[PDB]
């Protein structure tokens, strides 16, 4: 299982950010003008129309990969081992080969 | 102990975050918004995080029967008996440590965090979450039987000790208040309710904030005005309903408690089947108190495997 | 590809590089609402996991029990085992006795 | 939710409880084409009727 | 009456047994552990014998 | 034949012999439990019903 980190989104109140592209898996960054956000005691930026926010998303390895994961094989050259006895006259041993 | 485990969220806070729908139909600003709920456990066990606090009271230290959070500006506190888990009927909590609860929950559709506020008032936050685990080996039980065999499974570890995996925390961002401002003649007044509070005015001076109350000369009222809380002395975690403070590599940082570790389940054991020998056939009773799978092979060259899911008596 | 087995492929548990393709994608925010919207492609392991069927212990031919640590096929009824034999005089008798 | 029955109750003054059931098919139809239970943080806006508060 | 009909368990004591599922998914050891549940009655009574008196 | 109508079988309400057949298996308890575990097949008169 993969895990998409979303971090909190930077809010560029009456400003302007850059997206800067970063070495990620499946990473994503998107500059959003025109927002006007809000907040439980109101309105978080200052302007109107004018403001940005940086929505940035990636996939990472899941904290359990280490734990729950799946592996893909390749198989070829099966080697044989069996268990055999041998008992005879008098003696009686099993030996593996 | 449980405290040297604890000491790690004081240095934290609780938040407050957009919920989209609170138990009714509608969206409002709740302490139990529900941001991740993770499910390793091969035994059913879910992990919820909430963004209230359980275990905290209002100075930092732990107690078994509080629940700290955010109403408004002022952390407050809640009692620990009311915290329920609802996804169809109620759900079994076997153990809470901060913004994360462990449950048991039958299968269902949606998954319902309430806690009873202080104002007696119910707070909730629902999402929908495809509830539907796996068996546990090969009969689809749902309640442990008194005896049978172990199938080995994981489950999380009820320990508070901290871990590899971890959440994120920061700084909390500014925080707007329209109240915050009273209009007066001349000089308008931003009462000073906290710490630090930041204000902007066209027609006033503005610039930073600082502390304290201050009288702004100004004839734009509350209109042209705000003022926003910052500098809290604690901090956040990183959710995705909160905006980021600034662009700084994040400040704090909390484990996630109750770890994946290896662990076996009690299963039922089936009745053996009613065999009747025919010329080289095989009939067979199947009588199974719940879905139970069938299955058998040939031991020749050529197998013809089988399946099939048995819920009532079948032959 | 994204919804299936090996939507993301790591080559080692302890491998740096991460190989992810979920189809991610970002959107506009609604207005006032700070909640990063986001839409994903589900991960393909756990649909595996819940698609996954029966193993190979449930269909191997003549009557092999699959077992891991380490991957192997036990007790195969199939084929013969040539035997080449050193027996020396001891383990024999005579016939005068 | 979707249901077979309701049933209305509240708590008697004599600490009793006082509950009257009858049967009722609640099955609401979708709305839209997604049958979804939980709104949603983010989406689309579809019109639809309600009852005032 | 009630009495000279509840009069037959004051000599008797309630137990403890092994309930294998007490609510949660593990056993312990509880005053309620059920014994047999029974259902003679066509209109869908169900009889529950429990530990506790 | 157990779990069919029939399973268990009496001549009459006031008989005293009473033949019956539920396959009725007896199992080693668990380890620390005293439980008496044993699995039975069940009632075909239900079945019938
Ligand atoms: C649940 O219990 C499982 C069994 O104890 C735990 O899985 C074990 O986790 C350890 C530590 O991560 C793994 O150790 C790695 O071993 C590899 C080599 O692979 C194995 O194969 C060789 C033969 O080539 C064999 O001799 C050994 O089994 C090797 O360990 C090393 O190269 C790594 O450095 C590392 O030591 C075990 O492989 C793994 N066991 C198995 C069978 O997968 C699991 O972590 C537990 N999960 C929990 C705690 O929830
Ligand atoms: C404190 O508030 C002042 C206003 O009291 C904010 O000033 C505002 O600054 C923004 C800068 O982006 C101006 O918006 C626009 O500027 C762009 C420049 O590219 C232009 O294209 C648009 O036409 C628009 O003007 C905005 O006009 C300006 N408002 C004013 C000067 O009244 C200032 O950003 C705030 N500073 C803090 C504390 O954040
Ligand atoms: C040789 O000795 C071994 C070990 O004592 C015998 O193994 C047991 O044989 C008897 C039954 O014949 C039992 O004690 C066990 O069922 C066997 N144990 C096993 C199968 O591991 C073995 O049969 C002897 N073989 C000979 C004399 O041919």
């Amino acid at each position: 299982e993969y895990k998409t980190v979303v971090p909190s989104p930077y809010i560029k109140c009456c400003g302007t950010s850059e997206c800067r592209s970063m070495e990620r898996p499946d990473y994503q960054c998107q500059v959003y003008t025109g927002v006007y956000p809000f907040m439980w005691g109101g309105a978080y930026c200052f302007c109107d129309t004018e403001n940005t926010q940086l929505s940035e998303a990636y996939v990472d390895r899941s904290d359990v990969c280490k734990h729950d994961h799946a592996a893909a094989y390749k198989a070829h050259t099966a080697a044989m081992k069996a268990t055999i006895r041998i008992s005879y006259g008098n003696l009686n041993q099993t030996t593996t080969a | 102990s449980v405290t040297e485990h604890f000491n790690v969220y004081k240095a934290t806070k609780p938040y407050l975050a957009y919920c989209a729908d609170c138990g009714d139909g509608q969206f409002c600003y709740s302490p139990v918004a529900i941001e991740k709920i993770r499910d390793e456990a091969s035994d059913g066990m879910i992990k919820i995080q909430v963004a209230a606090q359980i275990g905290i009271n209002k100075g930092g230290t732990h107690e078994h029967n509080k629940i700290r959070y955010i109403a408004g500006h002022d952390m407050k506190e809640a009692n620990r008996d009311s915290l329920q888990v609802y996804t169809s009927g109620v759900c079994a909590i076997r153990g809470t440590m901060g913004h994360f609860i462990v449950a048991y929950c039958p299968p269902g559709d949606e998954l319902k965090v309430q806690f009873q506020d202080a104002e007696s008032h119910t707070q909730a936050c629902k999402v929908q979450y495809k509830h539907a685990p796996a068996p546990v080996g090969r009969e689809k039980f749902t309640v442990r039987p008194h005896f049978g065999i172990e199938v080995p499974c994981t489950t999380y570890q009820l320990t508070t000790a901290p871990t590899e995996e971890e959440i994120d925390m920061h700084t909390p961002p500014d925080i707007p208040d329209i109240t915050l401002l009273s209009q007066q003649s001349g000089n308008v007044k931003i009462t000073a309710g906290g710490k630090t509070i930041r204000y902007n005015c066209t027609c006033g001076s503005g610039n930073v904030g600082t502390t304290s109350s201050d009288k702004t000369i100004n004839s734009c009222k509350i209109a042209q005005c705000h003022a926003a809380v910052t500098n809290h002395d604690k901090w956040q975690y990183t959710s995705s309903f909160v905006p980021r403070a600034d662009q700084l590599s994040r400040k704090g940082k909390v484990h996630v408690p109750f770890p994946l570790t290896n662990s076996t389940c009690r299963v039922p054991v089936a009745r053996a089947p009613g065999v009747t020998y025919g010329k080289r056939e095989l009939t067979v009773k199947l009588h199974p108190d719940h879905p139970t799978l069938l299955t058998y092979r040939s031991l020749g060259a050529d197998p013809r495997p089988y399946e099939e899911w048995i819920d009532r008596y079948v032959e | 590809q994204p919804g299936r087995f090996g939507d993301i492929q790591s080559r080692t548990v302890e491998s740096k590089d991460l190989y992810a393709n979920t189809a991610l994608k970002l959107s506009r925010p609604s207005s006032g609402t700070v909640h990063v919207p986001y839409t994903q492609t589900p991960s393909g392991f756990k649909y595996w996991l819940k698609e996954r069927g029966t193993s190979l212990n449930d269909k191997a031919p003549f009557g092999c029990v699959i077992k891991t640590n380490p991957v192997r096929a036990e007790n195969c009824a199939v084929g013969n085992i040539p035997v080449s034999m050193d027996i020396p005089d001891t383990a024999f008798t005579r016939v005068i006795d």
